[PDB]
RNA sequence: AGGGCUACACACGUGCUACAAUGGCGCAUACAAAGAGAAGCGACCUCGCGAGAGCAAGCGGACCUCAUAAAGUGCGUCGUAGUCCGGAUUGGAGUCUGCAACUCGACUCCAUGAAGUCGGAAUCGCUAGUAAUCGUGGAUCAGAAUGCCACGGUGAAUACGU
């Protein structure tokens, strides 16, 4: 009887546990506001539990692997909005509605040969 | 209350060797130990003398290690730096643990050549002043030696570990097993300072045990036959005894008996105290059947 | 107990040959601990295509090196006999570590 | 800068100079081994090194010593 | 650990026991030398060995 | 065998680093991917300010090593000054590789401190994990990258319209 969810994003991947609690979060044994609250995406993590209901009457304990910052964020993101299932299709329609089930599919791409990188090409010069 | 728990010096005095109460008709009789805290001492009670003295020795232990001054340090301090990398063979890897359990090996050992755990204040002190004046400087000889049993170690990973082949693997399959029944955590407190220079003995014949190997599986292969059907033979009595008679010592010395008898297949050049053989190995399991 | 490990350049092949090792030592022993996958080593090259000008114009090509494990926990002599000599995988090769 | 654990002779070079200054100054020594160093024992004496078609001959001071042979005989000739 | 094979044949019957070995045989409580003197039923005895490269792995009491 | 391919009144190409405060510096601190390794990667310990050196395992390698990712964040500071920018260049002295580093390596210690305060005509690349920026690995190779090929971090703007 564990709320569970499995999340992934660029380089990351997620694993999230939720119970029913009283608003605590863990994330790597560790707290969110010295994980993340001293930069940016410490909103992104937190976000869609305020949209949903219930946002304190839970705790959760969430892990994150692999990626940085932003894309471990995000990789928490969609496996709290996927972790939520248990919740029924009631809450997953406006949940997809407001966007969020959908697994990101941006990678970073590879280099080519010829190319300095991605698609900036080397300066072509004399006509 | 004679029962308590974080202590640290021996103000015991003549330390019960066992305790009694009587309630209405009928008497209540318990055995009075020390129990090792890994921070302190406690007495607790016990219900057999065997297991008491075992608690007791470990107490004991603990409590001569605290009222030494220093002399884990000491040894740290004064022990050769060379021996200190070769206990840095350790696959393990700390080096502290090992060199308590060799303190510890020293420890027994000097308790031994005294006479045993006492009950008395008197006999703690006559242990305590000897051992501090000896334990600094005796166990030298246990660390050069544990020394020396992994350089044995190191030589027998290095022909274990690489290119190996199925016909070799038979071999070094039963060595691993024999690896692993001889070192392990702990090992110079498992085995005991009378047992550390049979222990070299053990790792001389599973060196000698290699060049034979590499030359020809077959004969190997059926003193290996001999020895698994001894230790199968070691396993299924050793499986059927009361509880008491799988834990005791004189059942433990049958283990050191098939590995004089490895020594006796294997390595003759380097000799058994006494000899040995199947036969002898099947006398003794059924002489002591009980 | 017994590290069984198996390295080739094909996967299908090497899935008949684990197949073959894991099925011999069910057959004749006990307690496999399956055929277990580890990452591929893959090898990355590139090179020119033209001999002397267009260093834009080049080909990439790798290496698929698949890896197997099996490690049989009982290393029974009738199990390791049966499993020895009859292996004989074509485009494999094998580590029988300790 | 080099090998710390001695600095750098050729062998011909070293048994040539040798036996230049120990019989004294008769003649002047030609050398191809620009990668030799110039020591202490070669102080007065001269030297005609290759520069590829020639040699040029160099005279060696006190201050030769801390230096090399191949840096006194430019080899490209610009004008 | 000892297993059974029966061999008949017109008249006979042979009962075989195996065990782990070295290469020794013995029937009839002698050597197989001092019993048959036909090298063809040396090779006749020796064959299903001799086939699967068992023929020293094991001992055999026949 | 040596020299030359590495020269030099100059012109052009492609890049690297800057001209700084969205930053320079000191302390603390969090997060990646991918690759390599047996004449090889090379822990730990010790020496040196450091390049490295002595000792020396583990690793034919999801184990060991390269390997501390860096931009990011919290503090203190600079304060708009060719200035704590930039580091060219040059002098002394070293570390490694290799028979050997002058022509003609790379790297470290000290001292120096150009030009350069965002660049004309013109001109290039880029439509989303893209541009831009920050590091990491590889091949070649004894030693040699600002080159080439890969890998991830943060992360845009704009597209009315022909």
């Amino acid at each position: 009887n564990q709320y569970y969810g499995t999340g992934r994003r660029k380089s990351s991947a997620a694993r999230v546990f939720i119970k029913p609690g009283n608003g605590k979060i863990v994330i790597n044994q560790r707290s969110l506001e010295q994980y993340f609250g001293r930069e940016t995406a410490r909103m992104v993590v937190r976000q869609p539990l305020e949209l949903v209901d219930m946002v304190e009457k839970l705790d959760l304990y969430i892990t994150v692997k692999g990626g940085g910052i932003s894309g471990q964020a995000g990789a928490i993101r969609h496996g709290i909005t996927r972790a939520l299932m248990e919740y029924d299709e009631s809450l997953r329609s406006e949940l997809r509605k407001a966007g969020f089930v959908t697994r990101d599919a941006r990678q970073v791409e590879r280099k080519k040969v010829g190319l300095r990188k991605a698609r900036r090409r080397p300066q072509f010069s004399k006509r | 209350g004679i029962e308590q728990s974080g202590l640290h010096i021996w103000s015991f005095g003549q330390l019960p060797e066992s305790y009694e109460q009587k309630r209405g008709n009928y008497k209540v009789k318990a055995w009075p130990a020390l129990v090792d805290e890994r921070d302190s001492v406690a007495i607790k009670l016990f219900d057999n003398p065997l297991e008491q003295k075992q608690a007791m020795w470990n107490g004991l232990r603990r409590l001569l290690l605290l009222n030494i001054p220093s002399p884990i340090k000491y040894l740290h301090e004064k022990l050769p730096n060379k021996a200190k990398l070769g206990l840095y063979f350790n696959p393990y890897g700390k080096v502290l643990e090992l060199i308590d359990d060799c303190i510890s090996c020293g420890v027994d050992k000097l308790i031994d050549a005294n006479g045993g755990p006492v009950w008395t204040e008197e006999g703690f002190a006559a242990l305590h002043e000897k051992v501090r004046a000896e334990l600094n400087d005796t166990v030298v000889d246990i660390a050069k030696q544990v020394e020396q049993i992994l350089t044995a170690v190191f030589n027998i990973n290095k022909r274990l570990k690489g290119r190996v082949d199925m016909t070799m693997a038979l071999g070094l399959s039963d060595i691993k097993a024999q690896m692993g029944g001889l070192v392990y955590r702990g090992f110079v407190t498992g085995n005991g300072f009378k047992r550390l220079g049979d222990t070299l003995r053990y790792l001389q014949a599973i060196e000698k045990r290699l060049e034979k190997l590499a030359v020809d599986p077959h004969r190997d292969r059926a003193q290996m036959l001999k020895v698994e059907n001894v230790q199968q033979a070691w396993q299924q009595w050793i499986n059927k005894l009361p509880p008491a008679r799988r834990e005791d010592e004189d059942v433990k010395e049958i283990r050191w008996m098939i590995e004089e008898l490895r020594v006796s297949y294997f390595a003759q050049q380097l000799g058994t105290p006494y000899p040995i053989s199947d036969k002898r190995i099947l006398q003794a399991m059924e002489q002591i059947s009980g | 107990r017994i590290r069984i490990r198996l390295k080739a350049f094909d996967h299908r092949l090497i899935d008949q040959a684990t197949a073959e090792i894991v099925e011999t030592a069910k057959r004749t022993g006990a307690q496999v601990r399956g055929p277990i996958p580890l990452p591929t080593r893959k090898e990355r090259f590139t090179v020119l295509i033209s001999p002397h000008v267009n260093k834009d114009a080049r080909d990439q090509y790798e290496i698929r090196t698949h890896l197997r494990l099996v490690d049989i926990v009982e290393p029974t002599e009738k199990t390791v006999d049966a499993l020895m000599r009859l292996d004989l995988a074509a485009g494999v090769d094998v580590q029988i570590s300790l | 800068r080099s090998l710390k654990k001695g600095p750098f002779i050729d062998l011909h070079l070293l048994k040539k100079v040798e036996k230049a200054v120990e019989s004294g100054d008769k003649k002047p020594l030609r050398t191809w081994s620009r990668r030799s160093t110039i020591f202490p024992n070669m102080i007065g004496l001269t030297i005609a090194v290759h520069n590829g078609r020639q040699h040029v001959p160099v005279f060696v001071t006190d201050e030769m010593v801390g230096h090399k042979l191949g840096e006194f005989a430019p080899t490209r000739t610009y004008r």
